[PDB]
């Protein structure tokens, strides 16, 4: 008879994550109708490099990871091995030869509106390039000078978050495209996310 | 380590202004830029700094209004446009920048430029009204005056006679125009001896005036 | 928050200084986020003590010198006549990061005497553009310079125009002429004119200069 986890409601909803605070969601011991986001749908850019589409649903990975972001039109490339831009250098990264999907599907209307939004802010300058998979959940001051500020702002000491500026009247490499990344794992341990 | 400003622009009393400074020779995608005033025998006044890394700037109290920043990341380059132009804006705008590379970078502003030269006059670039300086030991020179706001330079007729040329600055005039002048102290007692030359270019409004001085 | 007013004006010796300049604040600035630039005649500034604590990367050294908040002193020791241009000190920190007067050098020169001289407009000065004269003093070291006049039967000094340069590196000299521009058309109403520099070294000057006509 089977079932299937709450997968589409990650998908699907008014208030997504953030560039940085990014949402990821475990999911296992469940029937992932996967046939639900290839074979009858209508999301733009479904390149998911890692396992061909087909025969999807009939090859099951351990564990699901699935991710949740909005990024500006153009800078959805971005989601790559490593490659360049702020995302995979300050915001969240793709590990080097990683393995499962990536989704990125317009999102013009449902809570991309007018007014500069009040979250969805960059995640910028970050010291170091950051680590795989790890997340940050952190704020502070940045560091670009000799002295260290002791908490006031003024000269550098730049705040690292700025907003995203959009709204339903922009171009066409500027829209939000909601993206999606569903993070497989390859380890010793048994399959749990399996079914037709 | 270089950073190359536009030419100098010329404008109207009160419509626009605006310029460019490229930045290369260091990772211009987290930095900083400022923008400052000068003039000629005058101070310095700090106008609008640019955390360009990611654009939030503040303006000094006379200018908060009739100004604001342009990012434009591509290209490394940096705008600001000035608006409702004054009279008493002829200023070289400059341009400051930090030598950040990597994250971490130096604090003092180490990184200029040379600015441009704006005039905001009637703007008819009329050709200069110039004339000798006839000697009475003594000294001998030229008259430069009533020309538009222009770079000019004197010759010598000879690459030398450079013994005591003095090419005072450029002084405005009541209705914009500007002026200047070129003495040289006598080499000896040569009164009643040679020629000079009053050579003087004008690059904008191509013409060379020669004018030999002569009592 | 402008109050600086960096104590020292002009000061004039050769090398052989133990100078020292202050760049005095409102409140007390908390230090390194501070700057001393150095601006040089027609060319842009410098960076040479960035923040009281340090010396900037790479620049002329035998000098470095640091202070307190409302009191962020420097110094110069024995620097070589090349740097003798005016200085700008500065702040950060507080919105609007503002600047300071800035400091002003100079050169013992024992000042001379020059010699005096007037030039007169060509009789094209009928069909011409200003019936101006022409002085020029030579060599004044001195800041103070004062020129006075009592042109041929007019007393108005409506316009008067005067040119003056800055430092020679040669000899440390300051040089200003004088052309005075008046009245064009008329040319019958001011005839034999006065042209007069004054100082304690030049005394009473004279200078009626041919009659015109
Ligand atoms: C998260 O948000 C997304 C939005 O991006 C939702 O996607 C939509 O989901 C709904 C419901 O799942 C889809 O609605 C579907 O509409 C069909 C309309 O019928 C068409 O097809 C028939 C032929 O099958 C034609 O004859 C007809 O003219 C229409 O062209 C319905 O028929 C569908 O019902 C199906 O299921 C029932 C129950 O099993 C069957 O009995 C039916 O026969 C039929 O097979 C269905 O209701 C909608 O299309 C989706 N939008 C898209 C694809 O853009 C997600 O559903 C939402 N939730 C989750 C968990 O992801």
């Amino acid at each position: 008879i089977t079932n299937l986890c709450p997968f589409g409601e990650v998908f699907n909803a008014t208030r997504f994550a953030s560039v940085y605070a990014w949402n990821r969601k475990r999911i296992s011991n469940c029937v992932a109708d996967y046939s639900v986001l290839y074979n009858s749908a209508s999301f733009s850019t479904f390149k998911c490099y890692g396992v061909s589409p087909t025969k999807l649903n009939d090859l099951c990975f351990t564990n699901v990871y699935a991710d949740s972001f909005v990024i500006r039109g153009d800078e959805v490339r971005q989601i790559a091995p490593g490659q360049t831009g702020k995302i995979a250098d300050y915001n969240y990264k793709l590990p080097d030869d990683f393995t499962g999907c990536v989704i990125a599907w317009n999102s013009n209307n449902l809570d991309s509106k007018v007014g500069g939004n009040y979250n969805y802010l960059y995640r910028l300058f970050r010291k170091s390039n950051l680590k795989p998979f790890e997340r940050d959940i952190s704020t502070e001051i940045y560091q670009a000078g000799s002295t260290p500020c002791n908490g006031v702002e003024g000269f550098n000491c730049y705040f690292p978050l700025q907003s995203y500026g959009f709204q339903p009247t922009n171009g066409v490499g500027y829209q939000p495209y909601r993206v999606v990344v569903l993070s497989f794992e390859l380890l010793h341990a048994p399959a749990t996310v399996c079914g037709p | 380590m270089q950073l190359v400003q536009s030419g100098p622009e010329v404008k109207k009393p009160g419509t626009s202004v605006k310029v460019s400074c490229k930045a290369s020779g260091f990772t211009f995608t987290s930095s900083a830029v400022q923008w400052v005033r000068q003039a000629r025998g005058q101070r310095l006044e700090w106008i609008g700094w640019i955390v360009v890394g990611s654009g939030n700037t503040n303006y000094a109290q006379k200018f908060q209004e009739r100004v604001t920043i342009t990012r434009d990341m591509s290209t490394s380059t940096a705008y600001m446009e000035l608006s409702s132009l004054r009279s008493e804006d002829t200023a070289v705008y400059y341009c400051a920048a930090p030598y950040c590379s990597g994250g971490s970078c130096f604090d003092g502003f180490d990184i200029w430029g040379q600015g441009t030269m704006v005039t905001v006059s009637s703007a008819s670039t009329k050709g200069p009204s110039v004339f000798p300086l006839a000697p009475s030991t003594a000294a001998l020179g030229c008259l430069v005056k009533d020309y538009f706001p222009e770079p000019v330079t004197v010759s010598w007729n000879s690459g030398a006679l450079t013994s005591g040329v003095h090419t005072f600055p450029a002084v405005l005039q009541s209705s914009g125009l500007y002026s200047l002048s070129s003495v040289v102290t006598v080499p000896s007692s040569s009164l009643g001896t040679q020629t000079y030359i009053c050579n003087v270019n004008h690059k904008p409004s191509n013409t060379k005036v020669d004018k030999k001085v002569e009592p | 928050e402008i109050v600086l007013t960096q104590s020292p004006g002009t000061l004039s010796l050769s090398p052989g200084e133990r100078a020292t300049l202050s760049c005095r604040a409102s409140q007390s600035v908390s230090s390194s986020y501070l700057a001393w630039y150095q601006q040089k005649p027609g060319q842009a500034p410098r960076l040479l003590i960035y923040g009281a604590s340090s010396r900037a990367t790479g620049f002329p050294d035998r000098f470095s010198g640091s202070g307190s908040g409302t009191d962020f002193t420097l110094t110069i020791s024995r620097l070589e006549p090349e740097d003798f241009a005016v200085y700008y000190c500065q702040q950060y920190g507080n919105s609007p990061w503002t600047f300071g007067q800035g400091t002003k050098v100079e050169i013992r020169r024992t000042v001379a005497a020059p010699s005096v001289f007037i030039f007169p407009p060509s009789d094209e000065q009928l069909k011409s553009g200003t019936a101006s004269v022409v002085c020029l003093l030579n060599n004044f070291y001195p800041r103070e310079a004062k020129v006075q006049w009592k042109v041929d039967n007019a007393l108005q000094s409506g316009n008067s125009q005067e040119s003056v340069t800055e430092q020679d590196s040669k000899d440390s000299t300051y040089s200003l002429s004088s052309t005075l521009t008046l009245s064009k058309a008329d040319y019958e109403k001011h005839k034999v004119y006065a042209c007069e520099v004054t100082h304690q070294g030049l005394s009473s000057p004279v200078t009626k200069s041919f009659n015109r006509g």
